[PDB]
């Protein structure tokens, strides 16, 4: 009978698991909290009752007659996967998911395998006990393809997977482990024995030791391209990506390139690469100053760390010097009622206690000093980073600006002369020939030349919609810098506010400790003369 | 790796060779039979245990028979966790007998923390007998030995 | 289940507006206090 | 005995996602408690300065 | 004597040089192998118990 794992069926396994491991007696099992699910041989049909679980790190499903996987997009942050033994045929549905790294589909139906390009960080796979069909499959997901087939897949999808067994598959009942030795040379032990085989590592050309270098050197590419992205984006003019392609968001450039394609062209790559080199130069500089200012910043972290560390000393050993006088006063206490001169053991308890209120006093006063140093830190560093780094930045994004607005000018002077040469080419050519196939874009050269005033109040539209939305970029980036740095301040000082709420809660909760401490020695040291009368 | 850096046992010589315990009838090296006091202990922060689930310090005294633990202090806090526990409910002793004590033994947290901390204070009575023995070899190697020339 | 639930939600504007509004105040009040007490250590400061 | 499956799962999902939604007011109220307390006692702390000083 | 003596204690600070340098690259390349094989048993239990 086909059944549902339902939520009384969800509290069922979760007792099951938790007597299987000795978990809490818990009936408030809060659900927004599992990590781990096991589902032992429910006999299982199909999979649901489960949303919620991004949090999953943990599961199991195995011995049950599943058939289908979908909808496993919701969950990505799974690390144990066991669903094989089913009526699995295709797998699907788990695109999203990058974190597994366990995922079982031994004995199944499975005989195309797809959708692991985006979990490239799986090691464990089991696909084996299958209808595969070609050994070849397998060599997809490793970066070998057979030779001979057009392959586009020019990057590799799975380096640190090394737990794949695939061994019971149709063709592997076929010439005995050689398909083995075949995908592993496109693939612990049992690699160098078969790495050793003569055949085995004569008959390929793309081998381990070299593919090694390859993906060392490939990943220190791909480092440094990161580090790049990340200054490039620091600098803040990553917005500007656009002005380059702005032209492919012009369609009067695209209208007037008809009347001379050939310099039109030649004008525009000479605009984009003086543009390109010249803005370079605009984020190298606004990457300087970003750099310089993130020392600065860090720097700030640092000498707020010194202080503190230094603050807490002070604090540690003047609370070690109050419990080296509860510890004297505790003693005497005991000493004394032993004695039982309830006098004095009080007089010395009032003079432990104002001692207490005088601990509550400089304590607070030394809160109050780290507030001073805090602030006259943070209104320091704001002032000499607007000064110097918040200026520079501000110069140079103005020279930028001005510069791209230089080269605009020059574009927009060179279109100029470009048009007004080809109206008098028109001008002179239209009174010797009056008929030539009536060319359809010799018509279109005519009618744009003939509106002179009309193609240049088009160019000129051209240049100012080019200068608006380059300068838009502009204060965009700006306003970007504005605002990162805007939050660094905010979260520093509101993040100072509540480590200063916390420790003076800490300092309030231990002075109502100690006067409760203080309070409880001396009624008891009082109580005991309320049965000698 | 451990991260235990600070270890040591308070002495005290008040009470005589008590003739009952095993693992306090100690062959010590100096004179043969002595007896106990306290332990303190002290650990490595891991960045990534936790401080308030990780135990920086450790006080198992034998006089108050209470371990005194000290916990590290969180990101903005001056309230040192020095929490002081009963030792009655830590080997086994505990008395089921007694009806009515709130019985949250069956906490399996009260397990995990009994657990850890007979493992710790075990560990530590092996390891000091045993360093008892090592120190005896020592001294004893270099105090009967002459001198040699190379 | 969406009636009921857009009925639960219609009183929540409101109250966040409020809340802006007194965090906003709250801001104020921070600020205006520095102020008064900043003046008050740059006159002794003076004075000193 | 499925049509009534589905309708229970249904309703469960609603308990679940219907006391999610009557949570916003509720975190907003334990909030701004926090910055009322936090806010009155940095306007106390602010006179009280502002005497010592 | 005077500079064969400078000669050869200029020969000993560069062969102080050339072996820190040698330590501190070995060091180096046995910290990035003792990570590398703590890798390696973290998946070597991953294959053992998977396959189990």
């Amino acid at each position: 009978d086909p059944r549902v794992i339902n939520e009384q069926l969800i509290l069922d396994a979760v007792k099951q698991f938790n007597q299987e491991n000795n978990k809490i007696t818990t009936e408030n099992i809060i659900l927004q909290q599992l990590r781990q699910l096991q589902l032992s041989f429910k006999n299982i049909l199909k999979i649901q009752h489960l949303q919620g679980l991004e949090r999953l790190e943990k599961l199991q499903l195995d011995n049950n007659i599943i058939e289908k996987i979908e909808n496993i997009d919701h969950l990505v942050n799974l690390k144990w996967l066991d669903l094989s033994f089913n009526c699995i045929k295709k797998i699907e549905g788990l695109d999203k998911l990058k974190e597994l790294t366990d995922l079982s589909l031994f004995n199944n139906y499975i005989e195309k395998i797809e959708g692991l390009h985006n979990n490239t960080k799986l090691n464990v796979f089991s696909i084996g006990n299958n209808r595969l069909k070609s050994y070849e499959e397998i060599t997809l997901y490793f970066g070998y393809k057979p030779r001979g087939e057009e392959g586009t897949n020019d990057r590799p999808e799975f380096k640190r997977l090394q737990v794949l067994n695939v061994s019971g598959n149709p063709f592997t009942k076929d010439k005995e482990n050689e398909y083995k030795n075949h995908i592993i040379c496109a693939i612990e032990g049992d690699r160098q024995l078969i790495r050793q085989d003569e055949q085995i590592s004569n008959s390929y050309n793309f081998t381990t030791t070299d593919y090694y270098q390859q993906m060392q050197a490939q990943e220190q590419k791909e480092e440094m391209d990161r580090q790049t992205l990340k200054k490039k984006k620091d600098a803040r003019m990553d917005i500007l990506d656009n002005l380059k392609d702005e032209y492919l968001k012009i369609e009067d450039l695209q209208r007037v390139k008809i009347i001379k394609p050939n310099q039109i062209n030649e004008e525009i790559e000479k605009y984009c690469g003086k543009i390109n080199d010249h803005v370079v130069e605009m984020q190298a500089a606004v990457i300087q100053k970003h750099q310089l200012i993130l020392q600065e910043m860090s720097k700030t972290e640092v000498s707020y760390k010194e202080q503190e560390a230094l603050h807490e000393k002070e604090t540690l050993q003047i609370l070690k010097e109050f419990e080296h006088e509860k510890k004297v006063e505790f003693r005497n206490w005991e000493k004394e009622a032993a004695n039982g001169d309830a006098k004095k053991e009080e007089s010395r308890l009032k003079t432990l206690l104002q001692k207490t209120t005088s601990l509550k006093n400089k304590l607070m006063d030394i809160e109050i000093q780290l507030v001073e140093e805090l602030e006259a830190i943070f209104t320091d560093y704001d002032t000499k980073k607007k000064e110097t780094a918040w200026k520079d930045i501000e110069e140079i994004i103005v020279l930028g600006q001005k510069k791209i607005e230089e080269e605009n000018v020059k574009f927009y002077s060179n279109l100029n002369v470009i048009k007004n040469k080809e109206e008098a080419n028109y001008n002179s050519t239209q009174q010797q020939q009056l008929e030539e196939e009536n060319n359809e874009e010799d018509d279109e050269k005519a009618s744009l030349l003939e509106n002179k005033e009309q193609l240049a109040q088009m160019i000129g539209n051209i240049k100012e919609t080019l200068i608006d939305s380059h300068t838009k970029i502009i204060l965009s980036a700006q306003m970007e810098l504005q605002k990162d740095l805007a939050e660094y301040a905010k979260q520093q000082k509101n993040k100072m506010y509540e480590r200063n709420r916390k420790n003076i809660s800490q300092i309030i909760a231990q002075i109502d400790a100690y006067q409760t401490e203080i309070n409880e020695k001396l009624k008891q040291g009082d109580d005991e003369s309320d049965h000698e009368n | 790796d451990d991260r235990v850096i600070y270890r040591s046992i308070r002495f005290d010589n008040k009470r005589a060779p008590s003739s009952q315990n095993n693992d306090k009838v100690f062959q010590d090296n100096h004179v043969g039979d002595v007896q106990i006091t306290k332990m303190t202990q002290k650990f490595e922060k891991n960045p990534h245990y936790p401080a308030n689930e990780q135990i920086q310090k450790m006080v198992i005294d034998l006089i108050k028979d209470k371990v005194i633990v000290y916990y590290h202090m969180n990101d903005g806090e001056i309230t040192p966790i020095v929490k002081i526990y009963p030792r009655d409910s830590m080997h086994g002793f505990a008395k089921l007998n007694e009806p009515g004590g709130d019985n949250k033994i069956d906490d399996p947290l009260v397990q995990l923390e009994n657990t850890k901390m007979v493992n710790l204070e075990k560990d530590c009575l092996n390891q000091l007998k045993q360093q008892e023995k090592i120190a005896r070899d020592d001294e004893k190697t270099i105090r009967e030995g002459e001198i040699r020339l190379e | 289940h969406l009636a009921k639930k857009d009925k639960l939600d219609k009183e929540l504007q409101k109250l966040e507006d409020d809340f802006a509004k007194l965090k906003q105040d709250h801001a104020n009040d921070e600020t205006k206090l520095k102020t008064n007490k900043r003046q008050q250590q740059n006159s002794l400061a003076d004075n000193i | 005995k499925e049509a009534r499956a589905e309708e229970g799962t249904q309703q469960r999902m609603y308990e679940f996602e219907q006391k999610q939604l009557k949570e916003k007011i509720n975190n907003l109220k334990q909030k701004t408690d926090t910055e009322n307390m936090v806010h009155e006692q940095l306007r106390n702390f602010l006179i009280e300065k502002e005497d010592q000083i | 004597v005077q500079e064969e003596k400078k000669d050869h204690q200029s020969l000993l600070k560069i062969q102080q040089k050339k072996f820190d340098e040698l330590i501190n690259n070995l060091i180096i390349k046995y910290e990035e192998r003792l990570a590398k094989l703590k890798e390696d048993l973290e998946l070597k239990l991953k294959v053992e118990i998977h396959e189990l």
